[PDB]
This record gives C-alpha cells, sequence and structure tokens, in this order.
C-alpha cells in the first residue's frame, strides 16, 4: 500500500568516483522498516542495507545508509567493476514494497551509432545500431512515404565488456503481401552523437 | 495504615496540570511468575487489586498469541504489601491450574472476605467471540482462599460448573472484562450477551450522525456486531452472583442501558472513595474513553463522563479521536481508576499513536485536560492492553498497572507491571 | 551456513496453476519467515507475500491476495507458493527469499499484525512462462551485407526460450552482439544475432552462426552470403 519511488532511473557516472541514489516513500515510515538490495545482471537480489543503516553480514564497507521520515539515501564510496548493477529500495513491515530500482550504467565518451539495414507469408526487415552510446536513440522506420507506427519491434544489448557500448536490434515484420506493393523501405536513426539523422535504405533489386 | 482499598481522606495528590516529569514509575513484575522464555506468547492477562489482595491470570502457549498451542493457565492470588521501604509489592500466595490449559476464556475476578471469585467460560471452540454461534455457554466458578489452610477441605481452591444462569432474553451469557464489585454478599462481574441480531431492537433515529457528513443512520446497528451480518450483537453488562442464596448457583445477567451505548467490550466496575465506577472499551466508532459513576447497579446505568482527551488506537476506519458513527470493530482496553471524586480525576495508561498498539503513557487526568503523565515505555514500544488498580499504602495513592507489552529483551509478548506514587506537590 | 534451492523452470497454460517449490538446504525454517519475491522480464521486484511457519501465519500484499497461497511442510524444511489462474502477465521469476519476521500487538480485539523484515538468504529463482504457444523449433535466417560490414542470423518463431547463438561454431567473438529475444503477438520469440566484420574479408572468410534451441532439439546451422 505503501509506494516507494527511487532516483534517478539510469544514472551514469564514472567507476572509482561516488554515487548516491535517492528512494522515497509516499508515506512517512520509521527509518527501522527500510532496506537496500542489490541485483548484479542477470541473477539473484542480495542486501546491502536494513534499518536504514547498516551493512550486512558479508558486505564491503563503500556501502552507506542515511535519511529517515519519507526521504532515503544509499551511497556508494568508491564505486568498482561489480558496483555497476540496478539498485532496490524497500519498505518492510506489514505489506513490504519495492522502489522501481535504479540502474548505475558506465559513464564513458559518447558514441555514434553504426546503422545497418538488412532486408529478408512474411518478411521481417531490420536495422541494426551498432556501438552507440548512451542508450537513449530513436529509430523511425520508412517505407516509400510512410511514417510508420505500432509495426516494430526493438531489443538492446547491456554494456559492452570492452568499450561499455550499446547495440540495437529493430524489426519491421509485415506480411509478403505488402512486401509487392511498396517499393523503398529505410530507417531512420537519431541519435545525440551523430550531427544529424542517418538513413540506410533500398529497394527489392541488386 | 498497611494496604487498603482507595476510601476515606487519602494524602493530597498534585491537581494541577504540569509538563514536568513527576511520576515514577516502578517495575515490581518480579514477585509474580511470569518468568521468561522465547518461543511463547503470554495472552489475556488479568490484574485485579481489593483490599491489600490481588488476583492475576494468564495464558502461556508456544508459537503465536492466536494460533499457538496453549501450555498453562494460571490464576492465582496473593497479597499486596510494603515490602520495607513504603513501595508496595505482590506477592502471589494461591496458584490454581486447570487441566486442560486451551478451555479457559475470559476469566474475570472479584474479592470478598476470605477469596477472590474468577469467573471464566468453558469453550471447546476457541474463543467465543470468534465461534459465538458454535460456542455452548459453559460458565465456571474458580474461587481463591486470599490466605490458604492446611487441612481445610476445598477452602483453598474450588472449582465449580455453573447450571443455571438466568440470560433473560439473550442466547447466551459471558464474563468480559478483569475486575468486578462486591455489595454485601452479592457479587457484580462485568459480563457480555450475546443477542440475536434479528430481535436487536434499536431505532436507527437514534444514531447520532448530525454533523457526520459521511456517516449512515445505519452504522449504529450494523456496529452493533462484531461486523456488519453477524448473527448476534454484544450488549455488554454484569453478571449477579448473590452469595448468601445457597443451593445451585444461579448468576443472573444485567443489561447496561443504553445512554452512548457501544458494542459489548472488556469492562470493569470497581468501587472508589465509597461509590462504584464503570469502564467500557471502546471497540467502535465512539473512541473517546467510556466510564463513569454508576448509577444503579441493577438495573446498570453508567453516567458516562465527558472526556475530551483520553482515547484509544484503531484502523482505518475508526482510529483515534473517531466520533462519528461507523461500521467497525477497533481498539484496545485501556481502563482508568478514580482517585479523586471532587475534582473527578483519573489515572490510567494511554496508547499514545493513532493507528497503531504503542507507546504506553501513565496519565492523570480530568475530563478535558490531562494533569501529568510520564512514558512507561519508549516511543515504538508495542503495547495494547492496560489495567489500572489504584489503592492506599499508608494513605498514599498508588496505582498498579498491567500493559500487555512486546518485550525486546527476550522477544515475547507479555505483560508486564508498574507501580506509580501520585505525588503530593506540581514541583520536584 | 544455508542457501536455499527452488524447484525447475515451468512452463504453463493460461488459466493453469503453478506450484513453486523453495527448500531449506542447511537447516530448518526455525523462526524466520520465507517471503517470495517476483520479477516480471526487464522490471522491477514485487513483493507477493511470506510465511512465518513457526506461528503458522501467511500473509499476502493486496494485488496477490486470493491467488496466492503460501505453505510449508517443516518436514521437508520445504515451503511452497502455489499461484492459480495464470495470466501473462505473471510470466517471471520467482525467488524465495528468508529474513527475519516477528508477530506484533494490534489495535484491535483479536487480530495480530505481523512484520516481514529485510530478506537476507535467496533462493535462486524459478523461471515461470504462462503461455497458450507449443514447442517449436527456429527459422534461422540469414541477414548478408564502406570500409566495415555488418552480417548475422535471425531466429526467428521459436516459443519456449532459450536458444543460443555462436559464430563459426564458436569461434568467432569479437564484434559480437547476441539480442536479447522478442515475444511476437504470435506467442512466439523471434532474436538477432550480429558480426561487425571487415569488408575486405567477404570474400575471405566464410561466417556460420550456430543457432541451437534445446527445448525443440534444434541445431540448424545457417550460413551467410551476399
Ligand atoms: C492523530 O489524529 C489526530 C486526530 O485526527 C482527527 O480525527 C480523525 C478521526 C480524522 O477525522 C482526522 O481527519 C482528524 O485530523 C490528529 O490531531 C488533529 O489534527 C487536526 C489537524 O491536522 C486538528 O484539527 C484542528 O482542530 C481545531 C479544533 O480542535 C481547529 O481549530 C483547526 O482548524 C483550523 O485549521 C484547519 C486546518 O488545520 C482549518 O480548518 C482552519 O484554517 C482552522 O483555522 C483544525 O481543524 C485536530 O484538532 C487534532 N486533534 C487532536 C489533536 O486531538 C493528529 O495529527 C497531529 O495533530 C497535532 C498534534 C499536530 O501535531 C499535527 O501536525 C499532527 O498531524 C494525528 N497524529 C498524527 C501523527 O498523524
Ligand atoms: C471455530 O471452531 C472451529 C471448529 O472447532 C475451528 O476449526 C478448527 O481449527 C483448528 C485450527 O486450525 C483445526 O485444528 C481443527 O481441525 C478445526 N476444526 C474444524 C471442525 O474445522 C476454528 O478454528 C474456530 N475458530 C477460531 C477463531 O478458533
Ligand atoms: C441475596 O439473597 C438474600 C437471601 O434471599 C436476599 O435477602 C432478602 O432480602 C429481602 C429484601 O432485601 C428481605 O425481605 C429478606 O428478608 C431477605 N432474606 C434473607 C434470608 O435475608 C437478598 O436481598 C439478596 N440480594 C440481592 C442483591 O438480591
Ligand atoms: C455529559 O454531557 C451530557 C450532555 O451535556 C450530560 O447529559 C445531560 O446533562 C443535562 C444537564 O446539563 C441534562 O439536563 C440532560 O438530561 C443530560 N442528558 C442528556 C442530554 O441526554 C451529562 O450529564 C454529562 N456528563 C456528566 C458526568 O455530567
Ligand atoms: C423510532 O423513531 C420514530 C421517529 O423518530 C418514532 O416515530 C418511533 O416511535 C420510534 N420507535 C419507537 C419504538 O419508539
Amino acid at each position: 500500500e505503501i509506494v516507494m519511488t527511487q532516483s534517478p532511473g539510469t544514472p551514469s557516472l564514472s567507476p572509482g568516483e561516488r554515487a548516491t541514489l535517492s528512494c522515497r516513500a509516499s508515506q512517512s515510515i520509521r527509518s527501522t522498516y527500510l532496506a537496500w538490495y542489490q541485483q548484479k545482471p542477470g541473477q539473484a537480489p542480495r542486501l546491502l542495507i536494513y534499518g536504514a543503516s547498516s551493512r550486512a553480514t558479508g558486505i564491503p564497507d563503500r556501502f552507506s545508509g542515511s535519511g529517515s521520515g519519507t526521504d532515503f539515501t544509499l551511497t556508494i564510496s568508491r564505486l568498482e567493476p561489480e558496483d555497476f548493477a540496478v539498485y532496490y529500495c524497500q519498505q518492510y513491515g506489514r505489506s513490504p514494497s519495492f522502489g522501481q530500482g535504479t540502474k548505475v550504467e558506465i559513464k564513458r565518451t559518447v558514441a555514434a551509432p553504426s546503422v545497418f539495414i538488412f532486408p529478408p507469408g512474411t518478411a521481417s526487415v531490420v536495422c541494426l545500431l551498432n556501438n552507440f552510446y548512451p542508450r537513449e536513440a530513436k529509430v523511425q522506420w520508412k517505407v516509400d512515404n510512410a511514417l510508420q507506427s505500432g509495426n516494430s519491434q526493438e531489443s538492446v544489448t547491456e554494456q559492452d565488456s570492452k568499450d561499455s557500448t550499446y547495440s540495437l536490434s529493430s524489426t519491421l515484420t509485415l506480411s509478403k503481401a505488402d512486401y509487392e506493393k511498396h517499393k523503398l523501405y529505410a530507417c531512420e536513426v537519431t541519435h545525440q552523437g551523430l550531427s544529424s539523422p542517418v538513413t540506410k535504405s533500398f529497394n527489392r533489386g541488386e | 495504615q498497611g494496604v487498603s482499598d482507595l476510601v476515606g481522606l487519602p494524602n493530597q495528590i498534585c491537581l494541577q496540570k504540569t509538563t514536568s516529569t513527576i511520576l515514577k514509575p516502578r517495575l515490581i513484575s518480579y514477585t509474580l511468575p511470569i518468568n521468561t522464555r522465547e518461543g511463547v506468547c503470554i495472552t489475556d492477562p488479568l490484574l485485579a487489586v481489593d483490599n491489600g489482595f490481588f488476583a492475576y491470570s494468564h495464558l502461556e502457549k508456544i508459537g503465536s498469541c492466536t494460533r499457538g498451542i496453549a501450555k498453562q493457565r494460571i490464576i492465582g492470588v496473593g497479597e499486596v504489601l510494603d515490602r520495607g521501604d513504603k513501595v508496595p509489592s505482590m506477592f502471589m500466595t494461591n496458584v490454581w491450574t486447570p487441566p486442560n490449559p486451551s478451555t479457559i476464556h475470559h476469566c474475570s475476578s472479584t474479592y470478598h472476605e476470605d477469596f477472590y471469585y474468577t469467573l471464566c467460560a468453558v469453550s471447546h471452540v476457541g474463543d467465543p467471540i470468534l465461534n459465538s454461534t458454535s460456542w455452548t455457554e459453559s460458565l465456571s466458578l474458580i474461587r481463591l482462599a486470599v490466605r490458604p489452610k492446611s487441612d481445610s477441605g476445598d477452602y483453598n481452591q474450588k472449582y465449580i460448573a455453573i447450571t443455571k444462569v438466568e440470560r433473560g432474553k439473550y442466547d447466551k451469557v459471558m464474563p468480559y472484562g478483569p475486575s468486578g464489585i462486591k455489595q454485601g454478599d452479592t457479587l457484580y462481574f462485568p459480563a457480555v450477551g450475546f443477542l440475536p441480531r434479528t430481535e436487536f431492537q434499536y431505532n436507527d433515529s437514534n444514531c447520532p450522525i448530525i454533523h457526520c457528513k459521511y456517516s449512515k443512520a445505519e452504522n449504529c446497528r450494523l456496529s452493533m456486531g462484531v461486523n456488519s451480518k453477524s448473527h448476534y450483537i454484544l450488549r455488554s453488562g454484569l453478571l449477579k452472583y448473590n452469595l448468601s442464596l445457597g443451593g445451585d448457583i444461579i448468576l443472573q445477567f444485567i443489561e447496561i442501558a443504553d445512554n452512548r451505548l457501544t458494542i459489548g467490550s472488556p469492562s470493569k466496575i470497581y468501587n472508589s472513595l465509597g461509590q462504584p465506577v464503570f469502564y467500557q472499551a471502546s471497540y467502535s466508532w465512539d473512541t473517546m474513553i467510556k466510564l463513569g459513576d454508576v448509577d444503579t447497579v441493577d438495573p446498570l446505568r453508567v453516567q458516562w463522563r465527558n472526556n475530551s482527551v483520553i482515547s484509544r488506537p484503531g484502523q482505518s476506519q475508526c482510529p483515534r479521536f473517531n466520533v462519528c458513527p461507523e461500521v467497525c470493530w477497533e481498539g484496545t482496553y485501556n481502563d482508568a481508576f478514580l482517585i479523586d471524586r471532587l475534582n473527578w480525576v483519573s489515572a490510567g495508561v494511554y496508547l499514545n499513536s493513532n493507528q497503531t498498539a504503542e507507546n504506553p503513557v501513565f496519565a492523570v487526568f480530568k475530563d478535558n485536560e490531562i494533569l501529568y503523565q510520564v512514558p512507561l515505555a519508549e516511543d515504538d514500544t508495542n503495547a495494547q492492553k492496560t489495567i489500572t488498580d489504584c489503592f492506599l499504602l499508608e494513605n498514599v495513592i498508588w496505582c498498579i498497572s498491567l500493559v500487555e507489552i512486546y518485550d525486546t529483551g527476550d522477544s515475547v509478548i507479555r505483560p508486564k507491571l508498574f507501580a506509580v506514587k501520585i505525588p503530593a506537590q506540581c514541583s520536584e | 551456513e544455508v542457501q536455499l534451492v527452488q524447484s525447475g523452470a515451468e512452463v504453463k497454460k493460461r488459466g493453469s496453476s503453478v506450484k513453486v517449490s523453495c527448500k531449506s538446504s542447511g537447516g530448518t525454517f526455525s523462526n524466520y519467515a520465507i517471503n517470495w519475491v517476483r520479477q516480471a522480464p526487464g522490471q522491477g521486484l514485487e513483493w507477493m507475500g511470506g510465511i512465518i511457519p513457526i506461528l503458522g501465519i501467511a500473509n499476502y500484499a493486496q494485488k496477490f491476495q486470493g491467488r496466492v497461497t503460501i505453505t510449508t511442510d517443516e518436514s521437508t524444511s520445504t515451503a511452497y507458493m502455489e499461484l492459480s489462474s495464470l495470466r501473462s502477465e505473471d510470466t517471471a521469476v520467482y525467488y524465495c527469499a528468508r529474513g527475519w519476521g516477528r508477530e506484533q500487538l494490534a489495535p484491535h480485539p483479536s487480530q495480530y499484525y505481523y512484520y516481514y523484515y529485510g530478506m537476507d538468504v535467496w533462493g535462486q529463482g524459478t523461471t515461470v512462462t504462462v503461455s497458450s504457444a507449443s514447442t517449436k523449433g527456429p527459422s534461422v535466417f540469414p541477414l548478408a551485407p564502406g570500409g566495415t560490414a555488418a552480417l548475422g542470423c535471425l531466429v526467428k518463431d521459436y516459443f519456449p526460450e532459450p536458444v543460443t547463438v555462436s559464430w563459426n561454431s564458436g569461434a568467432l567473438t569479437s564484434g559480437v552482439h547476441t539480442f536479447p529475444a522478442v515475444l511476437q503477438s504470435s506467442g512466439l520469440y523471434s532474436l538477432s544475432s550480429v558480426v561487425t566484420v571487415p569488408s575486405s574479408s567477404l570474400g575471405t572468410q566464410t561466417y556460420i552462426c550456430n543457432v541451437n534451441h534445446k527445448p525443440s532439439n534444434t541445431k540448424v546451422d545457417k550460413k551467410v552470403e551476399p
């Protein structure tokens, strides 16, 4: 019944550095009833803080709890490779509840997406956005003159082990019936790290 | 001289309001057998104090206070005495344990010359309040001598099952509350009657919804039962046992009058400075404290105080200081003891919280102001049920308070007992 | 030292019911609480309920009240969580976790409150897919390509996750991104795995992706060529 809101959602900041993540409750609560959990990529969460200031059995001294009333704060002193994960705050007691989570990304220099397009009763056209940063990027599909809506699906990788970039696959699925009725196929990629939108395109042929 | 009832002309007490702490509580739970172990809950407590004697009861079960397996039921009596340092202590002298501890429920004790008479319900379906339709009415009496003897037959302990109960138009009746009174040779126990909701006459026009916008007129009637569609409604009152009669024991039910009517709840009747007083717990929408001078005992009518400062914690529907009719069954038992009739000032424990059973404060208060108070534990201390009983030690007013708490030192829900002297002056 | 062990991944029809196990390896359940937490794919954690066995009490969040029964078996030192009438919204990973739990006095004539604390011991998690679609193998399609080129494999229309992809029989690793699968409104999944290579080498080398979906026991191995 109590609602927890976390912030920021997607912070981007550099290793070795200090970090502070805020959790706020829709209600005032006693400090005794609050925990901080960490979920590393694709595995179970683990407990960092309980009672809003205490590190548990087997926890490094980097992690520090703070706050009371309605505002609470987790603090990482020296960030480290493993310290890049998702962080959840939990109010517990009668009916426990989690915040939506704060995922600490890696800060790095802006990159630009390499944009590629691949042609195929159905056919699927794919557009790849290789090795870009930061995650925020948009893909707009284009048929002869058309700007499409609600017929495309999107997938994104996590940050690369080597260069900490993202790649993206967008895919346009349409029946082979409407494939011959149209002639041009393009994907427009807007990103912060490029001057102005790049667009790769083709027409059935070659 | 010694330990006596609160009668006569006691030593003076501070009648002025003060925010200083002039009350000094003491722990006296030690000369009693609450010997601690984790894994147990110690629930359903009872405290009674009369004429330098006391009755005490609890149910120790293993695990949950609700679902746990009952292990021992204690009904004990003893003396209230001066240790030598002018502080009253409680010394158990005679303890009774039933053979099956899961069957005794809702005990109530009143003192008469040589004994405490404690009246209990016998149930094979759990708490009759929750299993009202399944409960076949069975009442027992355990009479305990406060000063036992050696070759006295059943003078020390006497268990007897009651067969003759005059319940009037109520389907069944039951003791509900810690303690009651004597009038001559006639004992009166706080009690409750179960009335079929079908034959409950109540003018819904009496429901006070004036300047209560979001309250309907039915809410009073619907709140006379454990929930809106309960088969029964609960009507508080007394059970009368006249010791002069002889023959098979007869108990007779006496319903409480319908002024400031609220759902049957644990109550208690006691003598203070010559005259009887009634406290009824606010288990309903009327959350301001319910106590007052008994006008008549039989029929039972109560001049409820118009108290505007003492209430009890509730839940989201009928929380502390709620005054508008709602359909709810919430709240706690926190009684109060009249210690000065001329100014009508009382002493008792309340839970300083709106929607949580915690923060017990011992307070001396009048109808519209708390004269002075002191916390009995820390801010967040889980505490629910309090029974306060005051008396005299060498003509000085002392109160003994039972508080059902979560004990953090042993992680056990259990009763603790405090002794508070009421100070003469308002300044240290 | 103790850790918890949960049952295996399950796939169930819409409207069916699930009963997930969670067993204590090291000791009994003695006095702790077992909470049940769930994580929808790509989403956050939500507490579903908890149980305190030594008290014989279970408590649930409102959103899951009625749909969830949290039971135990102290003979087997084993808690169970049964969800019923599974909707697609219940496709998730269900962890069991352990923390302290305390019974408290409530402002009610009969009720008691029950407090579930921070959870410090976690099970490995149990994936539960709910879908009306049936087990199927994937169609492996190629995606063939001014100084760097991209190629890849499209692993389309396979229902039971997962599928695995390698390049050049696991010899090509650098510059590879295998994307997280997406679910089509057909109730089937589709994935893409891609590679950046030198354009100079479009003729020098030959690239082969190895799609292997075990639930169907597929091993299509498809080439890519201009
Ligand atoms: C615990 O509950 C107390 C009672 O709650 C009330 O009753 C329940 C059933 C429900 O109806 C609630 O809505 C009620 O608030 C809380 O104390 C009450 O606080 C309110 C204000 O929040 C008080 O009110 C005032 O009443 C005065 C008369 O007694 C009016 O003069 C006054 O009117 C003026 O101000 C109001 C706006 O406040 C405007 O209408 C006008 O501007 C006008 O000039 C208020 O209406 C009420 O008297 C209090 N009742 C008490 C103390 O018995 C309590 O909340 C706390 O109250 C005090 C102690 C402060 O510390 C508050 O900040 C604090 O919230 C609840 N406690 C907690 C912790 O929530
Ligand atoms: C009301 O009475 C019924 C019947 O006696 C109680 O149901 C029993 O509950 C206990 C505890 O779970 C079981 O061991 C018995 O097998 C039950 N018996 C039957 C016949 O159902 C019920 O618990 C009682 N209500 C309360 C609040 O105690
Ligand atoms: C308790 O029982 C006794 C015995 O019957 C009652 O005493 C009678 O009281 C009436 C009126 O007070 C007298 O006329 C009788 O002479 C009394 N009889 C005896 C034998 O003393 C007494 O009234 C009862 N008490 C209550 C409160 O009902
Ligand atoms: C509590 O307040 C009520 C209402 O003021 C008092 O009851 C009324 O008191 C007047 C005298 O002022 C009588 O005429 C009425 O007959 C009383 N009853 C009603 C109105 O129902 C009540 O006396 C007060 N309590 C105390 C202990 O004085
Ligand atoms: C109930 O109230 C109405 C109006 O207030 C009245 O006419 C009626 O007589 C009342 N019922 C009884 C039994 O007095």
